[PDB]
């Protein structure tokens, strides 16, 4: 995936990410910014306004799971495919989520990192994270290939 | 296509950008070039390294076009007429590339306006940049 | 935006479809369902087998909507107002799926109208379907 | 990818059809329908009008080569990755072609097959060809991942 040195840059930075908040913000922004994604979360209760989405405990709780999943991929950058296996079958063969949405969530996460980390989230660092999220998206979509 | 609420959000956010528009356009181009290196190929005789005056100069021009668009939301096609012919007919920019620049712009705005860049505002700005992108890609024919 | 030439192409092509509109609408759905199985999850309440009454009846409705659009090429957003609310707000249709049905419609029209489906006409129809798709994905709340 | 049934169907169809003008039509239609794709073909001459594009001898000649590549793909359906690995690097790294365009061309090809081949190009057979062109497009995009 990334060069040894790119991995090092990403690893060091990822340490600072708050394991809770960021996932919930990313998932919540996906649902607000791209409302069709709400179709997949009918059991999550009230998603009818931006405020409702963002403050939904189920969105917050689920966002944590996705971020923990990203954190997990960050430890296996040279084998994202195997790492996102049971997730790829879930998302593809069971849920039928179009893979375009994997790219969109990846990009929302990047926007969220930017909002939270500001000037520390440099163009070079962000470029590294673009490789990572594209890796994760591609790994998740493998069951369609 | 922008609703009244979207137009409000876009105008308020761009107000917060204020005199930093040129700076943010330059940063967004930089992030685009670094994250998506094939975009560099549209600028073959630019030096695109960090701090390049050509990146700074072009950033200012892109930001100016965006400011013009914010001032003309009821008529993007007309306001961006010259630019759509340039990008779609003269330069034949692949439509993917507008998504890449739009993302880079959202990243940059989120970085610099974290207290202003709410989910609702993010959604409005996303729609604005998509609509600018639609106009800029409308003259391939 | 559709050019006057595009509108001419769209109207003439739809005239060629003539009495087969509902039949082609049904075939386009079938081709969408078989080629892109993900789209089937929007119709869990349908019998999706070949020749099912529900697919036939739905093909006719989709076709009638396209007919309405063809008769209203100067104002698609107005013409397709109710349908946009339905697809975007109620049904939460993923925008990618409009590209899938649109392609399926082009395949159907190409198959049945091979002398009429010139490159210029293909290009106009593609723009028409994209614009219908844009309108049907333009509305949130 | 394809079932043995789907491979047998695709192979029997491709065996019988007369396709020596199909590739030129498909490449011509790409450049007409998606005119940014013309950027990549400046050396081909007059692409100023739909008619100029379609009758451009260079477009017709290149299109045949492109279909020849597709037919080669058809003979190695078990190994589209290895088959297009070299072409993937050429297109992605040297020619700078965005991978979305591989999908657009595959779909134009399908439209062309439907135009040329009438009732035998059934919804079932077309869906098999969708699997083929999706496979070719994925194999060509590989050097992106
Ligand atoms: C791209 C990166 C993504 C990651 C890392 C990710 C991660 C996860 C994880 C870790 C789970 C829990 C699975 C389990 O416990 O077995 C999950 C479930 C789920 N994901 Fe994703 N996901 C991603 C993309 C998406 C997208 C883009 C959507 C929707 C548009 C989505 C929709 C869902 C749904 C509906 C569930 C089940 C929720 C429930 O009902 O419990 N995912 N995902
Ligand atoms: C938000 C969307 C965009 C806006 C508002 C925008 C705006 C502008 C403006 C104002 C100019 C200068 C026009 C002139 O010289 O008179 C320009 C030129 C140019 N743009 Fe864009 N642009 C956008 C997207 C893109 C994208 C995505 C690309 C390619 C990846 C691109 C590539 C170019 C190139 C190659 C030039 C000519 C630069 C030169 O050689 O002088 N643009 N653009
Ligand atoms: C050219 C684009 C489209 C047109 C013109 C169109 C048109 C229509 C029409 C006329 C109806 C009946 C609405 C009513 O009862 O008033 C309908 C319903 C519906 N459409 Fe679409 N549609 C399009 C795209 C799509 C796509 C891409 C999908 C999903 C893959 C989709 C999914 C549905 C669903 C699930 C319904 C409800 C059907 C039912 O319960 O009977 N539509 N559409
Ligand atoms: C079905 C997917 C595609 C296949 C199988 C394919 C195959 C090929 C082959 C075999 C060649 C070399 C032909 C020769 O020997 O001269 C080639 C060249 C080329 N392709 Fe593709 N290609 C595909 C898609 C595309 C797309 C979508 C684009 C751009 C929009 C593109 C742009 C080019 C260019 C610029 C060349 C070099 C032409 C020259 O020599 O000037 N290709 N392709």
């Amino acid at each position: 995936m990334l060069t040894a040195e790119e991995k090092a840059a990403v690893t060091a930075f990822w340490g600072k990410v708050k394991v809770d908040e960021v996932g919930g913000e990313a998932l919540g922004r996906l649902l607000v910014v791209y409302p069709w994604t709400q179709r997949f979360f009918e059991s999550f209760g009230d998603l009818s306004t931006a405020d409702a989405v963002m403050n939904n405990p189920k969105v917050k709780a689920h966002g944590k799971k996705v971020l923990d999943s990203f954190s997990n991929g960050m430890k296996h950058l040279d084998d994202l495919k195997g790492t996102f296996a049971a997730l790829s079958e879930l998302h593809c063969d069971k849920l039928h989520v179009d893979p375009e949405n994997f790219k969109l969530l990846g990009n929302v996460l990047v926007v969220v990192l930017a909002r939270n980390f500001g000037k520390e989230f440099t163009p070079v660092l962000q470029a590294d994270f673009q490789k990572v999220v594209a890796g994760v998206a591609n790994a998740l979509a493998h069951r369609y290939h | 296509v922008l609703s009244a609420a979207d137009k409000g959000n876009v105008k308020a956010a761009w107000g917060k950008v204020g005199g930093h528009a040129a700076e943010y356009g330059a940063e967004a181009l930089e992030r685009m070039f670094l994250s998506f290196p094939t975009t560099k190929t549209y600028f073959p005789h630019f030096d695109l390294s960090h701090g390049s005056a050509q990146v700074k100069g072009h950033g200012a021009k892109v930001a100016a076009a965006l400011t013009k668009a914010v001032e003309h939301l009821d008529d993007l096609p007309g306001a961006l007429s010259e630019l759509s012919d340039l990008h779609a007919h003269k330069l034949r920019v692949d439509p993917v590339n507008f998504k890449l620049l739009s993302h880079s712009l959202l990243v940059t705005l989120a970085s610099h306006l974290p207290s202003d860049f709410t989910p609702a505002v993010h959604a409005s700005l996303d729609k604005f940049l998509a609509n600018v992108s639609t106009v800029l890609t409308s003259k391939y024919r």
